[PDB]
RNA sequence: AGCCAGGAUGUUGGCUUAGAAGCAGCCAUCAUUUAAAGAAAGCGUAAUAGCUCACUGGUCGAGUCGGCCUGCGCGGAAGAU
């Protein structure tokens, strides 16, 4: 999980929830596009 | 809601034992109980369950939510069951049922055979095919679960252990 | 005629006896034996002039079987047959050569006439102008 | 004694692939791990091999009790394999006549001659397990020098009689010369097989092929390591036929006055070319004569030498053997090599344009300053049909600079032509104009017009993005699968220029248009996406270009 | 929002045609049928076969959706007996 301040909703199927607070974003078949943090 | 318009019919062969907020259900193979939270009002009405939130808790929507998922699950789960297939694709991989173990073949220097729990039934028509059986929607998914993090889905090859109705995705190599 | 199966219209002009490699997979959907769809148009192939990329479809079936419908050529590669070049559009509205009338456009439309239920003469006629403009080509009666 | 090794797996993975008919024989007892037992069907005997030893054991025993049925369901398949195989075994197939171990396999060593089935066995080499079962087929299954149609001798040109010779003692000698290796001793080597005949010590052996004359030195056989001199050579054996003067790959040898074979067929192409370069300027004298004793052992080895540039261009078909011929020339040969690339076509061309570069002269060399700021207008490379690479159009403003000083400014440019501001790549064919040539009359000689020629020249490549006019080869493979999508994707990467993809009944053959700048590593990289599968041509057609824009900053 | 569900089909959409064949990119950017379809969004990809968005055409049978303004909250937030 990479990490940065910014988690932009980027790939066209991206979900987000909030999973024990700090967002992360959760794609379907890109595991590049999943940010944690923000 | 769609939850709200969503009522469950328990079926003849199956019997509730509603001790308030404990439901122990007496079904065909088992007995699927789960002990909930208090943000529910159950009543087996006539005989097509009806449910309700309880106010404090008005977040029980959600908490009762679960619960309108969840006994559905349990009356046709301990009755009908559960096929959950795993695909061993793996160079010398092997999968054998003995009683309630199973047998790893994991390309290790030593053997894996773990002992399964109880609310399993367990085939292997072929050293890549195994069945699971099961009575629980947890119970089927948690013993799977573990065999397939021991050998994830590698995607170079399209080596580990997957599931029936999993579809990997497998890369090139690209470079050497 | 089906459905979700299989269904694309897709051939080019028929004296090319082996499937250009982008037509292929049309071919390579349902498990043909290429040699078959080789053989089952040339029989009608030797009444014709060959040049203009002549449309077939692809249609399926259960086992290992299959079908197909014969047409006509479009009208389309049709105003490009009579005027020369095959490639006109390089600038739509800002070329203005060569003219064909509409007697032309209905002839080449009654073989559409006696050959497709779609299509019909009145209401191509503007895409057959259509197609002209695209072009940067003029028409006049 | 892997796993995964099904035994009836792959032989019925022939049936499928190779679509030859495969009936095997030995089967298999034993889990792999705990395996002992190897099935001899025939005789319908286990053997037991060694507990671990490195070969005790060979006990035979019967079928065991845990393999009675399949055993049973696989010797009724065994029988059948002579009904089909001789038209005489087909009615006591049927009839029930008893189908012994011994009578089945005068009908299936027939079945060798014609090679329609193949004889599989299981086992193990590095367990010790199978390899002594394996002997005993060899001298049953394998065909043997006098059972086969021996030496067949045809003519010269008169006439096409092939000639079945004998196969005994009683022949005009015969051999073949093949696998001919080299030594520091005498020189070259052979691994030669005579097929009948007996020879004396000491002949006059030829090559009839190619007409020349040798003399028969001094035999020795090996344990393919060690010297051991074979005088008496019977017909059969395999030695060593030394001291031939020159040799040939297949080539007869053989006395005259008698038959006499002409035969090569299938002479390979060694196809990935790789450029060795010397080490020491002593190097490549003897680096330059590394092509005799190396080139004789084998046509998989050649040296495409260029015709300008002097360098040792090798052959390979395989990189895989360019790796050993370097190591062959390491230890022994005790050469340094600097393997590099290969002479390509490398004329510097030029993308942009420059304006005007004024060359820079100012010294007092004779006497008085000799002065001489000289002017040049880089013009496009000259195209078209220019048998000249010197296109110099001087241009003297009204005939200013005298005939005399014409050479000085002309030798300048001249000189940066067959030069390179990259790595010495001549800007040749490059049609170059004078703008202005200043002229003086003591401050005018030969250095006064061509050192600022010279400058100037190299100035403009700088601001001119000097390319590289590159030639292209024609270049085809054939690849049998779909995996061929990912080859012309990764092919497009090289810009190899494509004119269409087409099939034959089992390969699908592309044909396209590659730079041979951009060779590189071509063969292990195909050989990393045809996975090594692949049999192809190369040919050459057109003549292009390859990206460099180095005159940015990589061109001090 | 999901299961059935056609992805109605003129066309090869050029150019330059080697494939730039709706899926590389610049100019057009009409539509034969309009109760469902654009000379078009990605993946499959040299091109396409596979899988969708397009209208949800038929079922559920009620609410639902994307942004603007504020009350507060979370992440951002790592230091040295």
């Amino acid at each position: 999980m990479k990490v940065r301040a910014s988690v932009k909703k980027l790939c066209r199927n991206c979900k987000i929830v909030k999973r024990d607070g700090v967002i992360r974003v959760i794609c379907s078949a890109e595991p590049k596009h999943k940010q944690r943090q923000g | 809601s769609r939850v709200a318009k969503a009522p469950v019919v328990v079926p003849a062969g199956v019997d509730v034992k509603i001790n308030g907020q404990v439901i122990t259900i007496k079904g065909k193979n088992g007995e699927l109980t789960r002990t909930l939270n208090d943000a529910v009002e159950v009543k087996h009405a006539d005989n097509t369950l009806t449910f309700g939130p309880r106010d404090g808790y008005a977040d029980g929507w959600a908490q009762a939510g679960t619960a309108r998922a969840l006994l559905n699950s349990m009356v046709i789960g301990v009755t009908e069951g559960f096929t959950k297939k795993l695909q061993l694709v793996g160079v010398g991989y092997r999968a054998a049922v003995k009683g309630n173990v199973i047998n790893l073949s994991l390309g290790f220097s030593h053997p894996v055979d773990h002992q399964l729990p109880a609310g399993i039934t367990a085939e292997c028509p072929t050293q890549t095919e195994i069945v699971l059986k099961g009575a629980d929607k947890q119970v089927i998914g948690q013993v799977a679960a573990d065999l397939r993090a021991y050998r994830r889905p590698e995607p170079y090859k399209g080596k580990g252990v997957r599931y029936a109705d999993e579809v990997v995705r497998t890369k090139e190599a690209k470079k050497k | 005629a089906k459905k979700v199966q299989a269904y694309v219209k897709l051939q080019v002009a028929a004296g090319m006896a082996n499937p250009s490699p982008p037509v292929g997979p049309a071919l390579g959907q349902q498990g043909v034996n290429i040699m078959e769809f080789c053989k089952a148009f040339n029989a009608k192939t030797d009444s014709i002039e060959k040049g203009l990329p002549i449309p077939v479809v692809i249609t399926v079936y259960a086992d290992r079987s299959f079908t197909f419908v014969t047409k006509t050529p479009p009208a389309a590669v049709l105003l490009k047959k009579a005027a020369g070049i095959k490639s006109g559009s390089g600038k739509p509205n800002k070329d203005k050569v060569g003219k064909i009338s509409r007697a032309q456009l209905q002839e080449i439309a009654q073989t559409k006439a006696a050959d497709m239920t779609g299509a019909d003469i009145e209401a191509m006629t503007r895409s057959i102008e259509g197609t002209a403009r695209s072009m940067g080509l003029v028409v006049e009666d | 004694d892997r796993m995964g090794a099904n035994f009836l797996k792959v032989v019925n993975q022939i049936k499928t692939r190779l679509g030859a008919n495969p009936v095997p024989l030995q089967l298999a007892i034993g889990a792999e791990e705990h395996f002992t037992g190897v099935v001899d069907l025939v005789k319908m005997k286990a053997i037991n091999w060694n507990d671990a030893d490195q070969g005790v054991t060979f006990e035979y025993e019967d079928i065991p009790a845990d393999m009675v049925e399949l055993a049973n369901e696989w010797h009724q398949n065994l029988i059948e394999s002579a009904a089909e195989a001789s038209e005489e075994l087909m009615e006591k197939y049927l009839g029930g006549e008893e189908l012994t171990e011994a009578e089945i396999k005068g009908a299936l060593r027939q079945r060798v001659l014609n090679n329609e089935i193949i004889l599989v066995t299981c086992g193990s080499a590095f367990k010790n397990k199978g390899v002594q079962a394996m002997l005993d087929a060899v001298i049953d299954y394998l065909p043997s020098p006098v059972d086969v149609p021996a030496i067949n001798g045809i003519l010269d040109d008169g006439k096409d009689t092939p000639a079945e010779r004998h196969a005994s003692d009683d022949e005009p000698f015969s051999a073949l010369a093949f696998k001919i290796a080299t030594d520091p001793f005498v020189g070259n080597l052979t691994f030669f097989r005579v097929y009948s005949g007996v020879v004396n010590s000491g002949d006059t052996v030829l090559n009839s092929v190619k007409a020349a004359r040798e003399r028969f030195g001094r035999i020795v056989q090996m344990h393919a390591n060690k010297r051991e001199e074979i005088k008496e050579v019977r017909a059969g054996d395999i030695a060593a036929a030394i001291g031939l003067k020159d040799v040939t790959t297949g080539d007869t040898l053989c006395d005259p006055d008698a038959p006499i074979i002409l035969e090569r067929m299938e002479f390979p192409e060694p196809v990935i070319s790789i450029a060795v370069e010397p080490k020491t300027k002593a190097d490549q004298e003897k680096m330059g004569l590394a092509l005799g004793r190396l080139a004789k052992e084998d046509p998989s080895f050649r040296v495409w030498t260029d015709e300008e540039s002097n360098q040792t261009i090798i052959a390979g078909m395989g990189e895989l053997h360019l790796d050993i011929i370097v190591d062959r020339m390491k230890r022994e040969f005790n050469v340094e090599a600097n393997v590099g690339k290969p002479q390509v076509a490398y004329r510097e061309t030029i993308r942009q344009k420059v304006t005007d570069v004024e060359g820079k002269h100012a010294k007092q060399s004779g006497g008085r300053g000799q002065y001489g700021h000289v002017v040049i207008d880089m013009y496009p490379l000259e195209p078209g049909s220019n048998p000249k690479g010197y296109e110099f159009i001087n241009d003297i403003k009204g005939g200013v600079i005298p005939g005399e000083y014409i050479p000085a400014v002309d030798k300048g440019i001249q000189e940066q032509l067959k030069a390179g501001p990259l790595a010495g790549y001549p800007v040749v064919d490059m049609g170059i104009r004078l703008h202005f040539g200043s002229y003086h009359d003591v401050d005018s000689s030969e250095l006064a017009f061509k050192l600022a020629a010279s400058i100037a020249f190299k100035e403009g490549f700088k601001k001119a993005k000097p390319v590289l006019l590159e030639p292209i080869m024609k270049v085809e493979v054939e690849t049998p699968e779909e995996n061929t999508g990912d080859v012309i994707g990764d092919l497009s990467r090289r810009r190899g220029m494509l004119k269409g993809q087409e099939s034959e009944v089992t390969g699908v053959k592309i044909h396209a248009e590659v730079p041979l700048s951009e060779m590189f590593g071509y063969a292990t990289q195909l050989r990393s996406l045809t996975k090594g599968r692949a049999s192809y041509t190369m040919e050459f057609l057109k003549y292009d270009e390859a990206p460099s824009n180095v005159a940015q900053a990589v061109i001090e």
